[PDB]
C-alpha cells in the first residue's frame, strides 16, 4: 500500500521530471533493451535502431500514464482501467517485465535526480511502481 | 544445474512410460489455460475462449507433440542442454520473439501435469529432478538470445 | 481477483482435499526444499529430512492457514492479517519463495486429485495461492 | 554470463573511479532501507529503525564495505566468477543461511547508487555492461547452494 509519505515523495520526485518524462521514458526503454534484451521480444515490429523515433514515441506514451498516475495516486486501478484492460487483453506482456522496466525507470531518475532520489524517495518510487505495474497486470486472469 | 546418476536415471525411467505426444498436447494446452496472456503466439491457431476451447484444439494439441518432441529429444543429452537447444533458442529469438520467460511457466505445467498423470509414482525425489531437468530446458531455451 | 468460478473450483477441490490438509502440506513443502534447496534457508532450526516432525507440524499450520483463507475467500485480507503480520515483520521470507511454494502445493494437489485436477481446476488453485501469496506480503513495505 | 571485450573494459574503466567504501555503505543501506525486510539477517547491527539510522549505522557502513570489496576482487576473475564465488557461496549457504535472491536485489540496488553517483556518465551501455556483472555474481554466490 502507498503510504501517505510514498505519495508525497512521488509526487515531488515527478514534479521534478516535468517535462523531461517523456525524455526519461525514452531513456528507460533503452536502458531496458540493452540491459535486459529478453524485452525486445515484445517490440519486433519496432524500429530499435539507435536514437529510434518509434522508441522515443513509445517513452512519452508510457512517461504520459505514469504521469497520470502520479496525478490520481489515489485511486490508480480506476486511472489505469482502460490501460489494464489493453495490457490484460491485447498486450499482454509477461509480469516479470514489469519489474525490468521499473527497475531501469529507477535508474534513469537515480542518474537525473541526484538531490532527490534519496534512499527514502527511491523506496517510495520503487514501491509506486511496483503498484502500478500491479494495476497494468490486475485484469491477466 | 546437473543431476546425480540417481536422478538422471529417475528421469529416463519415468519418461520412458510417457506418451510424448499426449503429454505435450496437455502441457501446452494446460499452459494457455492456466496463463492465458501466453496465447498471444497462438492467434493463428483459432478458438482459445474456454477451458476445453484450448485443450481439445487440433493445432495447440499439434504444436504441443512438437514442443515435447524436442523436449524428449534433449533428454538425451542432460551434460550439453545449452548446445543442444542453442538452435531452437536462436529461433525462438529472432523469428519467433517469444519472452524465454514462456518456457520456465511452460516447465512448471508440464512437472504438474507428470504429477497429475503419475500421481504417488511423481515422488518428491522425482519431482526434484524433473524441476533440474525443465529449469535447464528453459535455460538452454533462453541462453542465445540478444 | 478470483472470478465466482474459482471460488466454486477452489472450495471443490481443497474440500475434496478434506482430513488430508495437514499431510498434503508437509508434502509440498517437502517437495519445496528438495525441488528448490535455497528455501532451506529459512528453516536452519529445521530437520527438513523426510519424516521429520517439524515439517509435519509446520504442514498442518500452512494447510490450515489456507482452510481459513478459503472459508473467508471474499475477504482474505483480514482473515489473514495477524499472518501476514508475522510475515512482514519477522519471518520476512522473500516473496519469490512464495511461488515455489505454491508451485509444490500444485504438485501435490495434481499427485492426489486425478480427477479433481481439471485444466480449469488447476487455473484456479494457481490464482487463490497467488492471491493468499500477495495477502502475505502485503505488509512486507 | 559472458562480456564482451568492449564491456570489459567498459566495467574495470568505472570500477577505477569507485569509492568501494561509501558506494559499498550506500548500496547495503539502501537494501535495507528499500528492501526492509533484509534486515532480517542483521538485528545484531544495532539500529535500522529509521532511513538514517539505516544509512548512518557504522555496522551497516561496515559490512557494506567488506562486501563490495570482496565484490571488487571478483572483477579479476570475470570469466571465472563460479570460481572465485565457490567459498563465499558455500558460506552464505551452510553458515549464514542467506537466500540467494538477496544477491539479485543488491545488484540492483548497487546499479542504482552507481547511477545517482555517476549520472550522465553511467550511460546505457554501461549500465547493460554492468547488469551483466551484477547477474555473474548473484549467480556465482548461488552457484553452490544446496
Ligand atoms: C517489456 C514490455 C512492456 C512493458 C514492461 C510495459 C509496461 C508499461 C508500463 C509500466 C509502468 C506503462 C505505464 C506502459 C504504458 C503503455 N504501454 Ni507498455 N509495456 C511494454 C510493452 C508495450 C508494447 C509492446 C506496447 C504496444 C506498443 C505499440 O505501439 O505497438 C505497449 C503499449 C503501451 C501504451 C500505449 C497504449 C495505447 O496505445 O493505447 C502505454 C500507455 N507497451 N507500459
Ligand atoms: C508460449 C510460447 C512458446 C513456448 C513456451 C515454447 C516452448 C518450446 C519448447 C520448450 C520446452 C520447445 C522445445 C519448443 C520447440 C519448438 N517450438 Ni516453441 N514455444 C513457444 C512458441 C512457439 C511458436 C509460436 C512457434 C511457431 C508456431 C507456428 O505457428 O508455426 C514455435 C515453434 C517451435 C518449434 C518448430 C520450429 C520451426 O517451426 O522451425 C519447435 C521444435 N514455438 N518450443
Ligand atoms: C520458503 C519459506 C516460506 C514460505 C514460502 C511460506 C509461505 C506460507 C504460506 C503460503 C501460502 C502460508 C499459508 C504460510 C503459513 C504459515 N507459515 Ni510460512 N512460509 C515460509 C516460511 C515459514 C517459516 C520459516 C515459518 C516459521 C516456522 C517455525 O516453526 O519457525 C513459517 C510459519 C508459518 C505459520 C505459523 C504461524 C504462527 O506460528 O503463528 C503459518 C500459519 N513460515 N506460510
Ligand atoms: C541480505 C543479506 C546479504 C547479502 C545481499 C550479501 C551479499 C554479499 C555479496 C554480493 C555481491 C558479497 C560479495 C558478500 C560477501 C561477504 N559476505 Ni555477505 N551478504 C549478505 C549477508 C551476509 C551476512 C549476514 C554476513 C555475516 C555478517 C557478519 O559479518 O557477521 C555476510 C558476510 C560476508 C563476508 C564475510 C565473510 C567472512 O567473514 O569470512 C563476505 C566477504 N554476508 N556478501
Amino acid at each position: 500500500v502507498l503510504s501517505p509519505a510514498d505519495k508525497t515523495n512521488v509526487k515531488a520526485a515527478w514534479g521534478k521530471v516535468g517535462a523531461h518524462a517523456g525524455e526519461y521514458g525514452a531513456e528507460a526503454l533503452e536502458r531496458m533493451f540493452l540491459s535486459f534484451p529478453t524485452t525486445k521480444t515484445y517490440f519486433p515490429h519496432f524500429d530499435l535502431s539507435h536514437g529510434s523515433a518509434q522508441v522515443k514515441g513509445h517513452g512519452k506514451k508510457v512517461a504520459d500514464a505514469l504521469t497520470n498516475a502520479v496525478a490520481h495516486v489515489d485511486d490508480m486501478p480506476n486511472a489505469l482501467s482502460a490501460l489494464s484492460d489493453l495490457h490484460a487483453h491485447k498486450l499482454r506482456v509477461d509480469p516479470v517485465n514489469f519489474k525490468l522496466l521499473s527497475h531501469c525507470l529507477l535508474v534513469t531518475l537515480a542518474a537525473h535526480l541526484p538531490a532527490e532520489f534519496t534512499p527514502a524517495v527511491h523506496a517510495s518510487l520503487d514501491k509506486f511502481l511496483a503498484s502500478v505495474s500491479t494495476v497494468l497486470t490486475s485484469k491477466y486472469r | 544445474v546437473h543431476l546425480t546418476p540417481e536422478e538422471k536415471s529417475a528421469v529416463t525411467a519415468l519418461w520412458g512410460k510417457v506418451n510424448v505426444d499426449e503429454v505435450g498436447g496437455e502441457a501446452l494446452g494446460r499452459l494457455l489455460v492456466v496463463y492465458p496472456w501466453t496465447q498471444r503466439f497462438f492467434e493463428s491457431f483459432g478458438d482459445l475462449s474456454t477451458p476445453d476451447a484450448v485443450m481439445g484444439n487440433p493445432k495447440v494439441k499439434a504444436h504441443g507433440k512438437k514442443v515435447l518432441g524436442a523436449f524428449s529429444d534433449g533428454l538425451a543429452h542432460l551434460d550439453n542442454l545449452k548446445g543442444t537447444f542453442a538452435t531452437l533458442s536462436e529461433l525462438h529469438c529472432d523469428k519467433l520473439h517469444v519472452d524465454p520467460e514462456n518456457f520456465r511457466l511452460l516447465g512448471n505445467v508440464l512437472v504438474c501435469v507428470l504429477a497429475h498423470h503419475f500421481g504417488k509414482e511423481f515422488t518428491p525425489p522425482v519431482q526434484a529432478a524433473y524441476q533440474k531437468v525443465v529449469a535447464g530446458v528453459a535455460n538452454a531455451l533462453a541462453h542465445k538470445y540478444h
